[PDB]
């Protein structure tokens, strides 16, 4: 999943952001790693629909 | 004859732009030296004349930033449920209460 | 008063990362208090671990164990 | 010592022409350590509840079934069974 | 009426029928540009989140990157790395998709533009292009130019330190006038990391109707100027009110005519 995330951004080296995206963009891995914080990982881009004009 | 300025951004537009800008990136958002000073100050209350590792402080900063980010994420949901755009301390208190803090 | 070092725009930045559009004027102090409490707990545990280890320096592994004890596992500083 | 070289050997089998940073390597090291600790502790509990001296492949399988989600757990059990079968055959 | 031709012609200054006294301009130019910006360190790419089909157009075909794109709502045009590629509609400053404009005389206040055909709201019209000044040159060139007795000053403040001059070189957007009933307005779009100013409509402008935009009022000197629109509440004055010896007798009109006819 990390490699798939990396290829999706035209990169050849897996970075912690890619691990974050791969883990959080999966149904079961997120459940498995719900209480784990990844350094230099960031969050998922999302905006609530009641804030966009 | 004068120099007319074009226009002014509608409010919230640049706020959303910043939201995207800071959600795309992954960096430290807190001033490091102030953070180190704060950690040292609050540690002085448990053992005088301590010494720290750089990584030991980086880990603290990471955990704190993540904790605050999660807290704000829940608080925004709370505010929205309150049918408000602005975020209020009462929302933070409700988030902490329901979460169990 | 080093708690004031956690600047108002810094808190705005954290909120922006969280996905907050408009911030009230009292959010900053409340966040200062919350962060103070959280850091106090974690640091207390870390210094406890250190003093048990007889060390004077506070290792990062101690911070990791403390965060685990709180229930927030951290990957990267192992 | 760590699992770095083993992670590489795994990485090259699922993505030949790619790399991985040291920070990612450490993160994976932590993940391997964490999963190992979880499974081992669960197996140790299970072996205690039945008052048995030995942790067996059955114990590890019980722990895995308890710990992982379903679709993941099923594939995990299949892989482990295949491995333990090949170990003797 | 526009008739853009490269040969200079015999029209002095009004630029109503012969646009080749000054020079036109493409996308603006800079003078002291340095590599100190947010261009390619954090705004490397801001890709919209879209999952299109792009195989069904002209029949059950929705236009790509409409008013539901993450970038259009935030006034950002897509890059070449858009998933829609060459079918994304955000890149309007790069494909030079413009509106039908024409410059003729409407009022003695000056030259302007009138709409050729119908034009809906939120429609791009023209981009403001000119010459980008810097910190030191503005306050010297302005006082060097105020003594030249000119009526129109084509200065627009892009940022707190950037003012764009559209005098020496200007596109078709330099003729638009001011009114207290604006139907068009200006927007600050971000393209390729660089900030650009565009003109958008706000309503259903009929064919043959005026297209002006509201000035953010400003004055620069001791003198004042006044508008001649007077729609319903015209503020009257451009820039508002707030600010931010022997004589050589001149020959009589009769003698001027006589001296003109004797040559």
């Amino acid at each position: 999943l990390a490699g798939n995330a990396a290829r999706d951004n035209k990169k050849t080296r897996i970075i912690p952001r890619h691990l974050q995206l791969a883990v959080r963009n999966d149904e079961e891995l997120n459940k498995l790693l719900g209480r784990v914080t990844i350094a230099q990982g960031g969050v998922l881009p999302n905006i609530q629909s009641v804030l966009l004009p | 004859g004068g120099v007319m300025k074009p226009h002014r951004y509608r409010p919230g537009t640049v706020a959303l732009r910043e939201i995207r800008r800071y959600q795309k990136s992954t960096e430290l958002l807190i001033r490091k030296l102030p953070f180190q000073r704060l950690v040292r100050e609050i540690a002085q209350d448990f053992k005088t004349d301590l010494r720290f590792q750089s990584s030991a402080v980086m880990a603290l900063q990471e955990a704190s930033e993540a904790y605050l980010v999660a807290l704000f994420e829940d608080t925004n949901l709370c505010a929205i449920h309150a049918k408000r755009v602005t975020i209020m301390p009462k929302d933070i208190q409700l988030a902490r209460r329901i979460r169990g803090e | 008063d080093n708690i004031q070092g956690i600047t108002k725009p810094a808190i705005r930045r954290l909120a922006r990362r969280g996905g907050v559009k408009r911030i009230s004027g009292l959010i900053y102090e409340e966040t200062r208090g919350v962060l103070k409490v959280f850091l106090e707990n974690v640091i207390r545990d870390a210094v406890t671990y250190t003093e048990h280890a007889k060390r004077k320096t506070v290792t990062a592994m101690d911070v990791v164990y403390a965060l685990k004890r709180q229930g927030r596992t951290l990957y990267g500083f192992g | 010592e760590s699992y770095a070289i083993y992670v590489y050997k795994v990485l090259k089998q699922v993505h030949p022409d790619t790399g991985i940073s040291s920070k990612a390597m450490s993160i994976m090291n932590s993940f391997v350590n964490d999963v190992f600790e979880r499974i081992a502790g669960e197996a140790s509990r299970l072996a205690h509840y039945n008052k048995r001296s030995t942790i067996t492949s059955r114990e590890i399988q019980t722990a895995v079934r308890l710990l992982l989600p379903g679709e993941l757990a099923k594939h995990a059990v299949s892989e482990g069974t295949k491995a333990v079968t090949k170990y003797t055959s | 009426d526009d008739f853009r031709d490269p040969q200079r012609w015999k029209e002095c200054a009004k630029q109503g029928k012969m646009p080749c006294y000054f020079d036109l301009i493409e996308e603006n130019v800079y003078l002291t540009e340095r590599k100190k910006n947010k261009s390619h360190r954090d705004i490397k790419r801001m890709q919209c989140e879209c999952t299109p089909l792009s195989k069904d157009e002209r029949a059950q075909g929705e236009i790509a990157c409409g008013e539901d794109c993450l970038n259009r709502l935030l006034m950002i045009e897509c890059s070449s790395r858009c998933p829609n590629g060459d079918y994304c509609s955000n890149r309007r400053f790069q494909r030079k998709q413009h509106a039908d404009v024409e410059v003729i005389l409407t009022e003695k206040k000056g030259w302007g533009l009138r709409a050729a055909k119908d034009l809906p709201s939120n429609t791009f019209v023209l981009e403001y292009c000119g010459e980008v000044l810097d910190h030191k040159e503005f306050k010297a060139r302005v006082k060097e130019y105020a003594r030249n007795k000119n009526i129109h000053y084509y200065f627009m403040a892009l940022k707190n330190d950037e003012i764009i001059d559209a005098t020496q070189k200007g596109n078709c957007s330099r003729f638009m006038n001011h009114s207290c009933e604006p139907n068009c307005e200006t927007q600050k779009w971000t393209v390729n990391g660089q900030l650009r100013v565009g003109f958008f409509t706000t309503k259903l402008v009929p064919s043959g109707s005026e297209l002006t935009f509201d000035y953010q009022f400003q004055r620069y000197g001791k003198e004042a100027q006044k508008c001649f629109c007077g729609s319903a509440n015209c503020r009257g004055y451009l820039g508002g009110e707030n600010r931010v010896v022997y004589r050589i007798p001149k020959k009589s009109q009769t003698e001027k005519e006589n001296t003109t006819t004797e040559r």
